[PDB]
């Protein structure tokens, strides 16, 4: 029956210890994090920039709703389609170079519909082994080939594409990885994949707005433009929602076999408003000093956890892991950083790989260096 | 009870048309005078006595009593 496998499984999961429930937070974005009725150093949010609480984006999340209302009323394809997700579409077109630009609800949507609608049954995913699971578990539901390749692996990578394939090849990555924040060699997985007339796709979830000039991201930092360019604004941005950026003729066939821009229900255009300010704050002087603190903020960081035995991580950006390499010492030096203020959350071999049960810490630029002192300092006793 | 016999005999109550009319090479459209929607739950039909479900993109595909029959025994 249905009960017994619901009750099989969570059976399972609850021997492993893996039931985690959710924690419910009055504040989990930006510099602080309010649980129950305590203040914490929040050390677990995506707000990489702050800008989740910026004053100029929650003014454009009011006056839209003052002047569109709550609801879009449907679909891009019916009456959905507002001005100001014209507007935003086009803002970022410019903004990262591309021709044109596909508003998606989030980036699940955004990366389901261009899987499902790209690649057919004689179609190659060739995706990376760490990618994130909004990609996975769509080229995975795809029926097409999924063929995973070694971490930045640009040799397997190109004897994965020289095998023999009867249709076109499709090679997806990150821009900035989410498990370990280490950067991806865009211009070598260009490359080869130009070489074997195959098409590249690039999720910059991560990346855009924290990096590269005016925060164009990952691809615009390695001088590469991948044919698919996947950018998220529940990070950086401080909001919600997706975007793809491609060529006319991509976008016109997304636009015509892409269920998800013909059914579902577009954004509220008030969204969309806090998206262009948000994306306006991230190009001017501001979104410039917002990259710089958050790097002297991580260049702190890493200096100071050089005493302790804990290693670091290949990653530049806001993700920030610890290795500890025991699930008890990871989780009683989570707790013992929570009793002292400081929320953080781990990560145990469960869900990564064995012996490196690390700590998830990411860096806001609404933190300041008294934050980051404060965290070293737990840390060091 | 062979499976073209069930196939012309599943076509043949889906369009209300005698044995006699059920051609191999009959179309649905051109020779049965069948509605979309009649062909589409003629496909359904052969989903259930077959118990086999047919994919929508191999299901525009058949359109003729041969390519029913082809279907079915070429798959398994
Ligand atoms: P005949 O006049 O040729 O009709 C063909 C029909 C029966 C309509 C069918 O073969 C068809 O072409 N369907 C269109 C796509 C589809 O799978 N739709 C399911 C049938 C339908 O019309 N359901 C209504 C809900 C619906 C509306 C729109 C879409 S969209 O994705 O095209 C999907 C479902
Ligand atoms: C794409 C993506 N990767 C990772 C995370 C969080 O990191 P992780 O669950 O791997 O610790 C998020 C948000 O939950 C995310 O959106």
């Amino acid at each position: 029956s249905w009960q017994e496998k619901i009750n099989a499984a969570l059976d399972a999961r609850r021997a492993a210890d893996a039931l985690r429930r959710r924690y419910p937070v009055a504040q989990g974005a930006g510099r602080w994090l309010v649980a129950d009725d305590r203040q914490y150093l929040n050390f677990s949010s995506n707000d990489y920039l702050g800008l989740s609480h910026h004053p100029q984006i929650i003014r454009a999340w009011q006056q839209g709703a003052e002047q569109f209302g709550i609801g879009s009323g449907g679909s891009g394809h019916v009456s959905g389609y507002s001005v100001v997700h014209q507007a935003l579409e086009e803002e970022l077109a410019e903004w990262l170079g591309y021709s044109r630009a596909l508003l998606f609800i989030s980036g699940f949507a955004a990366n389901q519909a261009v899987i499902a609608a790209m690649m057919a049954k004689e179609d190659r995913i060739a995706a990376d082994r760490l990618s994130h699971a909004s990609l996975l578990e769509a080229a995975s539901l795809s029926p097409s080939q999924l063929r995973r390749f070694a971490h930045n692996d640009v040799t397997h990578l190109a004897r994965l594409l020289a095998s023999p394939c009867p249709g076109q090849q499709m090679v997806v990555t990150e821009g900035v990885f989410s498990m370990d924040g280490d950067s991806a060699p865009l211009a070598e997985i260009q490359q080869v994949t130009q070489q074997h007339n195959g098409w590249l796709m690039v999720d910059d979830a991560h990346g855009t707005g924290v990096i590269g000039e005016q925060g164009r991201g990952s691809c615009w930092l390695q001088k590469v433009k991948p044919e698919l360019l996947v950018v998220t604004f529940g990070k950086g941005f401080g909001v919600s929602g997706a975007a793809v950026l491609c060529s006319s003729t991509v976008a016109d066939y997304l636009l015509q076999f892409a269920r998800h821009l013909i059914y579902s229900t577009s954004m509220p255009p008030a969204q969309a408003q806090a998206l262009r300010a948000s994306l306006a704050v991230i190009r001017s002087d501001e979104g410039d000093a917002r990259r710089e603190k958050l790097a002297a903020l991580i260049t702190r960081f890493r200096a100071g956890v050089q005493d302790l035995p804990f290693t670091l991580a290949d990653s530049c950006s806001a993700i920030q892991p610890l290795i500890v390499g025991d699930n008890s010492r990871a989780l009683q030096l989570a707790e013992k950083l929570r009793q002292q203020g400081c929320w953080v959350t781990a990560i145990r071999p469960p869900t990564v790989p064995a012996g490196t049960a690390r700590l998830r810490l990411t860096l806001t630029a609404a933190h300041e260096m008294q934050d980051i002192d404060r965290l070293l300092e737990v840390l060091h006793g | 009870s062979t499976i073209e016999e069930r196939v012309k005999k599943i076509i043949g109550e889906q369009l209300g048309v005698k044995q006699e009319e059920v051609t191999n090479n009959a179309s649905f459209v051109e020779d049965l005078g069948a509605d979309s929607l009649d062909t589409v739950e003629l496909v359904m039909a052969l989903e259930e006595e077959f118990d086999t479900e047919i994919p929508d993109e191999e299901a525009e595909k058949i359109t003729t009593v041969q390519a029913a029959i082809d279907y079915i025994n070429g798959h398994q």
